[PDB]
């Protein structure tokens, strides 16, 4: 019987009712290494690690996209102004920064 | 003087508060339910039971025939059978070689059973709810009352005055209709009165245990009588009552939700936990003492010795203490991360004591007040074990009570890597478009 | 046949119907309701009457000083005053100077009167609503008969089953608390159970007329003797029974809306004309008669002869009908234009009959059915001429009855005149739109 912290009332025969509660001691350290987190918390709490994980890394995908996309971006919109002008000097520290070839 | 409060409908655990009067040392109360009945007010629409069908003596006239009449009997049947022709013991009784009826009349009636047992309907409404409370506050022990549940009776508990309700939900384990049996009852829909359905519930409806008026569909037809013998054959439906005995749903008493137990004399619904209830209680103005002859206490640290999260006292901490004069000194955390199984401490001049207390978070982070004076108590708590528990939580459990400190340091790094990555990609637009769009020209 | 309705719940109209089931002559149903009976269920709270305050023999010590506990008693006072000399008849009583007890118990419980008036305070509920009716069908006579107003409840009629579905409105004219006193009610807020105010209403709250608690409160305060005369001297409010009177408001029945009257035995509320019923009344098939029996009724013209739309039927008009044999007739009006004075009218051959009819619009049409026929009438009525009268509105009023068919007419012309102005003014947008643009091109 999934005995949850609400309780758990079970008759056997005629004998009175008995109550138990189910403590929130699982598996797993609470503490330490993230393997070990995340199974305390799954027996801790199944679905809402699942949810928890699922959102996470779809919090992580879409903004280190979005990062990415943004620095690609502007990388594009650094190189473009020297890369039309092959005959200016293209500044050192855009050259080390917006990292870039040098052109003829 | 009046003092508010929420406190959740958990009949075991006392609710322990502070009611603190500026310029006088603070009383500690204590309100713990030991019953909550939620009593609904109902009508008996009928009883029903194992019924009789009583057959009286047939009456058999010889050369020539009888009729039928209607007499106002519960399931009353008559029926004139032709050429019987019977053969009692001593010889052949009736002359005549047909022309030979027999009436055989029969009819229903309670059992000799109905009076020991048997099923009541009821029909039940919202009705009221009252409990049993027990109230300690002050020097003052405990005393006990049964108060109404509703927002505007009030009871007088001792010398306090206590208005309790009403309960922050409505629900009732009852549905509208209801069937007590024993000592059991059953969220039964049943007929109502006067359309019975021949052997499901409804057979033997009587208003009341000693009625003489009776309503009974048993499809009580009668057969003839055959081969020449005297007798009164009949075929009916079988009892509902005992139909529904074996066919009975699981009692109330082991399908109700918020585990309460009915009990039956007034029809209770005792002991469930749904919600909460507003307390106001009056405390007696003689039982405030002067904060100067109170001790007050200055100087305090708390630590945590040790400290398991179980649903027991699974927690011990000491409190570094300075006061202005010996004596007795209450002691309370008014958040709900922890609860203090002491009440009062006894305080020297210059001490340190000790204080017992259950909590549900990893890190224990809480405010303890002795004596109008604050400590906030941090420890680290670590996993309890055996499982299956028999005695309740003693404490409430919150959405941030398992985050480990490391738990929580991981999402910090984690939605601030989120965050900083889209600013750092944020600050890139602001650059470029500031080199290029401007200062180009 | 099962006839459905619905119905003013007023109190002294008839309601008129023609039950048609086909193939059968048309039968004529009456329904009228003489009381409606909204019975509120209540709980009594609590009684209340004035005080009287018995003051015990005080006990004078003399030389010395006793004590008094408290006793348990509504609202109790004992205090000992200490320097006392009490003077009597042939001699003082005591022999001390000074350092004497006089012991002044006082004590507060129920008047006499409270037996016999007392106001006492309820707490309504929605309760239930039951109304006593009297039908008229056929050429049956009239049949009277008390009726749960709830669908599921049958109240057979007489030989019809009559079901009067649950009151269009759920109005009641009492709030939850109400205070009954000798012969009315007050929607009155009370002060309940030990609230009691300490002197407007809850001066003395007894649970029952004989009940052994009793939570007086009534700020009794106990002064010295004076000037040693033996004698309790007590200063306290007076009676909030006393006040309640003077400043009593005006009684719920003088302030009940929709001319609802209240009794007192049920606590009901009595001919509370709000909203409308509806009703299902399966007649017996026995009363019909086939239609083939049934006389022809041809070539009917009604003419009415004088009408002022007063309430009482005060508008006379004959019918010339021409015959097939002598028999019955129903005549009502379908729509609520008109209100017929007469149930049926009994008819011979080839004649021309009149009929006393209510209305309120000022050019009637009704469209009247005598025995399965049809006949439209109409003409002016005039202003009757009295002002105020005490007869109640037999017919019902609509908004579209007082125009005067000029006034109707001046309407019809005035929006005629806008709305073909403006469509003139879209002919000639469209015609100048193509003629003056495409079609020189
Ligand atoms: C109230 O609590 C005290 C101590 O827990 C107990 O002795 C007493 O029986 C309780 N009251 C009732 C009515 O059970
Ligand atoms: C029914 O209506 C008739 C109409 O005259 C009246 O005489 C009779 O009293 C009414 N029934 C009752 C019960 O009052």
């Amino acid at each position: 019987f999934t005995v949850t912290g609400e309780g758990l009332e079970y008759t056997w025969g005629n004998h009175p009712p008995k109550r138990v509660w189910a403590q929130e001691s699982g598996e797993g350290n609470p503490h330490g290494w993230p393997h070990e987190v995340v199974v305390y918390y799954y027996n801790r709490y199944p679905l809402t690690t699942i949810i928890g994980l699922c959102t996470c890394v779809a919090i992580i995908m879409v903004s280190c996209v979005t990062s990415v996309w943004l620095l690609c971006r502007t990388r594009n919109l650094c190189i473009t102004p020297y890369k039309l002008a092959p005959n200016a000097q293209v500044p050192i520290l855009l050259a080390l920064l917006c990292c870039i070839k040098p052109t003829r | 003087y009046e003092h508010t409060a929420v406190m959740p409908n958990k009949v075991g655990i006392p609710y322990k508060a502070l009611v603190e009067r500026p310029g006088y040392a603070p009383v500690h109360l204590q309100i713990q339910l030991v019953n909550t009945r939620i009593i609904p007010s109902t009508n008996l629409e009928y009883i029903t039971c194992k019924y009789k069908t009583k057959v009286p003596s047939p009456v058999v006239k010889c050369c020539g025939a009888t009729q039928c009449t209607s007499k106002p009997h519960p399931d009353y049947q008559c029926q004139v059978f032709s050429g019987v022709y019977p053969f009692m013991w001593g010889g052949a009784y009736c002359f005549c070689d047909t022309e030979n009826t027999q009436m055989s009349e029969a009819y229903v009636e309670r059992s000799e059973e109905c009076s020991i047992d048997h099923a009541k309907a009821y029909k039940v409404h919202t009705g009221t709810v009252q409990a049993m409370v027990n109230i300690t506050y002050g020097s003052v022990s405990w005393r006990s009352a049964d108060v109404y549940v509703n927002g505007e009776t009030p009871a007088k508990i001792g010398d306090a005055k206590l208005i309790i309700g009403p309960l922050s939900s409505a629900w009732s384990p009852f549905d509208n209709k209801v069937v007590v049996y024993g000592h059991e009852v059953y969220n039964y829909d049943f007929p109502e009165y006067g359309t019975g359905k021949a052997g499901s519930f409804g057979d033997l409806q009587s208003r009341t245990s000693t009625s003489n008026d009776l309503y009974a569909n048993t499809n009580l037809k009668l057969q003839r009588p055959q081969a020449g013998i005297v007798h009164t054959p009949f075929t009916q439906v079988p009892s509902g009552f005992e139909r529904w005995k074996k066919d009975k749903g699981a009692p109330l008493n082991d399908v109700a939700p918020f585990g309460c137990s009915i009990a039956l004399e007034p029809l209770r619904a005792e002991n469930c936990a749904v919600g909460s209830i507003p307390i106001s209680i009056d405390i007696p103005d003689a039982a405030f003492t002067r904060i100067s002859e109170t001790p007050t206490v200055s100087d305090l640290e708390c630590k945590i010795t040790e400290c398991t999260y179980a649903f027991d006292f699974g927690g011990i901490a000491t409190v570094a203490y300075k006061s202005s004069k010996a004596g007795n000194c209450p002691i309370h955390s008014p958040s709900g991360v922890a609860v203090i199984k002491e009440n009062d401490v006894t305080l020297a001049e210059s001490g340190s004591f000790t204080f017992h207390f259950s909590t549900a978070n990893i890190h224990p982070a809480f405010k303890l007040q002795v004596c109008t004076s604050a400590v906030t108590c941090k420890g680290d708590c670590k996993p309890p074990k055996d499982h299956i528990v028999d005695y309740p939580a003693q404490h409430t459990e919150s959405f941030t009570s398992a985050i480990s400190a490391t738990a929580w340091s991981w999402i910090k790094v984690l939605v601030g890597g989120t965050s900083a990555f889209i600013v750092l990609g944020l600050i890139a637009t602001a650059v470029v478009a500031l080199v290029l769009f401007f200062h180009r020209h």
